[PDB]
RNA sequence: AGCGGCGAGCGAACGGGGAGCAGCCCAGAGCCUGAAUCAGUGUGUGUGUUAGUGGAAGCGUCUGGAAAGGCGCGCGAUACAGGGUGACAGCCCCGUACACAAAAAUGCACAUGCUGUGAGCUCGAUGAGUAGGGCGGGACACGUGGUAUCCUGUCUGAAUAUGGGGGGACCAUCCUCCAAGGCUAAAUACUCCUGACUGACCGAUAGUGAACCAGUACCGUGAGGGAAAGGCGAAAAGAACCCCGGCGAGGGGAGUGAAAAAGAACCUGAAACCGUGUACGUACAAGCAGUGGGAGCACAGUGUGACUGCGUACCUUUUGUAUAAUGGGUCAGCGACUUAUAUUCUGUAGCAAGGUUAACCGAAUAGGGGAGCCGAAGGGAAACCGAGUCUUAA
């Protein structure tokens, strides 16, 4: 029972070169380079599923901070004023309000500025 | 019950370690052998009783005794074998006819090892003190 | 092929009933005037092979 | 148990140990595999690095040239030299215990009366040694893939199934694991089931 | 069991189961006197081998380039082993099962006739520079060790059946045998070679080194080494003729064909690698080239990806590597925990105080074969004793 392995090594190699589309140069064509391109690209994909949840929370907080300061309060006092008022909206939606319905944000700032001070 | 329906018992066939076949098998890149030493080489591994070069235990200790050459020609007859001797007379040569002792045996002893039931006749053998008290307890005469 | 018994081990050990090995004690060959009679008295019975040594002995005695 | 005949309707007596045992699948799988492995003609071999035709000359020197170190043109890393663990002709037979072989056959014959694939006849014989008559033999019997097991040395019947592919004639002493399973009906003459009951005790 | 720097290791016999099983001559003279033998040679028979002969049965139909395929309906089969045929054939072919055949030359038996050896009976005879020994070696499982036995280079040297050898130093008994002459079938080992037949053997980097004009081309003074290289199609029907060209090479038609993207540099035609066309991006932007976010654009979700956050390959080896330590130009193919036997343990299965056979026989995976092996008893160095036993006067 000799086993030739040309068919399943072709398929195993083809599966990895298919995951390497768009890569530069020999990282799309050569298996040895494209294998560790794909293994590194899965490593980054694991890491940046963590960093995506930080980078967006970074982006919301920077926008609520700007939109609070147009209404005359900082991000810290707005978030403290919302918690003392028991408002439980998260920062994804607080930033969504801040660009799309600004008059629904100036009401939120007022409800924070009131119950803070 | 066709040829494509018969299965082994569960756990009757373990697979078999296939060494050096990748990361997922848990046996790749060393073959379960660890890193570079004598024992990870092909054919490497020291002989039996090697201790390093410390004097081995079978050479640290004294030889004792001798081989008897009479223990090779003696055997023990359990009382379980007094019913199979085909005639009720336990000679030396009738224990061999029933394949109890062995053809090169010159001395047999009958020891108390289980349930003599029948009228038996031990002739020309040795019996112990327990076996004599059991053969006569079933109605047997020892010569 | 059959496994060859280490024949020098087959003169040092004898297998007992529950499976272990009896052996003569060392230190009772020569140089005995200086040894105490109590110490020489305790080397005269046969001892059992220790726990850690037993794997080295059954390796040596496969037909014990 | 009881084994009803094909048409005389007078069921001969068998011992229930041989035809009414519980089925043991691990026992029958082992004896159907050892039959299958003992049919292997283990005749193959390849060449090791010793046996490949070549010289033991070291191809280049050990040092100096910037090529990987080699010492034989017949090493298995090299093309056209050396299978690493090359085959030899071997014996693929297995040992079966007699009480495992007889326990399997007693468990197959017990299962053949469960799935109604044992039919006992009292005589199965054919007048002329002609395949045409036996081809008729089982149409009325309604058989196409069958194993006939007889007790006598019928050579007229034996030739008449030598060309029919799905029909096998035996002599009640060479019935085996794989033959009692790979046929759809097993048909036994009444003199033959007397002998098969005997040898399986 | 023993041997053994009693280390590494070496490793029997006796006895038992089997295969196969024949014993005979000369050292010698008589009666009898070819008296079976065992050979060779020659007719004769039986049987192979070396050429061979006969073989048995299917047509319509649809797809298709072509039917052996499909659907329909028959027939042979002691033959449905295999192969070929335009795709997969029991019934087309070659065969196969079966039944047969030999001028001539040979293998084997037998029948033997004719030649060579040479019986049976009476008696005697009973293998000397040998056995043994001293010395030195070697062989025996046995390394000179307490060491038998065998062989003999050297030096010696018997007894002659009322005598001699051996029985593991040696001796006495008493068992057994008769060295110093020779022949001897089968069971056994092997395969350059021939015939069939088979394969959980290979399928062109494999399998022989060699599927092919291969021990060749080549290399070496030489001994020697030693390659690579299979496939058009069903059939050459292997491309008439016309064009461009140099009366080229190559190409474009035309044609053959099912197919020429089957055109001979010929099945399939992967990947590296190299082009052309198209979409998008790109000429103020720094780094493992991805990843997360993400516009714009082009298509019918896909493609691209400006800008942007994070981000120093892989392996190996290490206390520790982006490491400026190792390894790799890349692709494709091959490339490394096997096999035999023994042993122990776990799983599992069968049978259990029993369980199993080995060789071999065998209608061959059956059945027979229980020689054995392991277990049911152990203590003791051993004799021995024995559910106890050793220790010790206890």
């Amino acid at each position: 029972a000799r086993v030739k392995r040309g068919v399943i090594a072709r398929a195993r190699h083809k599966k990895i070169l298919k995951q390497a589309k768009g890569y530069y140069g020999a990282r799309s064509r050569v298996y040895r380079v494209a294998f560790q391109a794909v293994i590194k690209a899965g490593q980054y994909a694991y890491r940046d599923r963590r960093q995506r949840k930080r980078q967006f929370r970074q982006l919301w907080i920077a926008r609520i901070n700007a939109a609070a300061r147009q209404n005359g309060i900082s991000y810290s006092k707005f978030i403290n004023g919302l918690k003392k008022a028991s408002v439980e909206i998260d920062r994804k939606i607080l930033a969504d309000i801040a660009v799309f319905d600004k008059v629904a944000f100036t009401a939120l700032v007022e409800k924070a500025k009131a119950a803070l001070a | 019950m066709r040829l494509n329906t018969l299965s082994p018992a569960e756990g009757s066939k373990k697979a078999g370690k296939r060494l050096g076949r990748g990361i997922g098998s848990g046996l790749g890149k060393t073959g379960g052998r660890g890193h570079k030493g004598q024992k990870s080489r092909s054919g490497g591994g020291v002989r039996r009783g090697f201790e390093g070069g410390q004097m081995p235990l079978y050479r640290r200790l004294p030889k004792f005794g001798f081989t008897s050459r009479k223990a090779a020609i003696t055997a023990e007859v359990r009382l379980s074998d007094l019913a199979k001797v085909e005639g009720g007379v336990v000679d030396l040569n009738t224990l061999k006819a029933a394949n109890i002792i062995g053809i090169q045996i010159e001395f047999a002893k009958v020891i108390l090892a289980g349930e003599v039931t029948t009228p038996v006749t031990v002739r020309g053998l040795r019996v112990t003190k327990g076996a004599r008290a059991a053969i006569e307890a079933a109605g047997g005469k020892i010569e | 092929p059959k496994i060859k018994t280490v024949r020098g081990a087959a003169k040092r050990f004898k297998k007992t009933g529950k499976g272990g090995f009896k052996h003569k004690h060392a230190n009772l060959r020569h140089i005995l005037t200086k040894k105490a009679t109590k110490r020489k008295r305790h080397l005269r019975p046969k001892a059992m092979v220790s726990k850690g040594d037993l794997g080295l002995v059954i390796a040596c005695l496969p037909y014990a | 148990m009881e084994l009803v005949l094909k048409d005389a309707q007078s069921a001969l007596t068998v011992s229930e140990t041989t035809f009414g045992r519980d089925f043991n699948e691990a026992l029958v799988h082992q004896v159907v595999v050892a039959y299958a492995a003992g049919a292997r003609q283990g005749t193959r071999a390849q060449k090791t690095r010793a046996e490949v035709t070549g010289s033991g000359k070291k191809p280049w020197r050990q040092k100096g040239t910037g090529r990987a170190r080699s010492g034989s043109i017949k090493s298995p890393i090299w093309r056209s030299g050396g299978v690493t663990f090359a085959a030899r002709p071997q014996d693929h037979s297995q040992k079966v215990n007699k009480k495992m072989y007889r326990g399997a056959l007693k468990s197959i014959l017990s299962e053949l009366v469960r799935q109604d694939r044992l039919i006992v006849v009292e005589k199965f014989s054919v007048e002329a040694p002609k395949t045409k008559l036996l081809a008729q033999k089982l149409k009325d019997m309604a058989l196409e893939d069958v194993l006939i097991i007889t007790g006598e040395l019928d050579e007229n019947l034996f030739l008449a199934a030598r060309n029919l592919h799905k029909v096998d004639v035996r002599d009640a002493t060479g019935i085996d694991p794989v033959s009692l399973i790979a046929f759809d009906k097993v048909v036994m003459t009444a003199d033959a089931v007397k002998q098969v009951e005997e040898m399986l005790a």
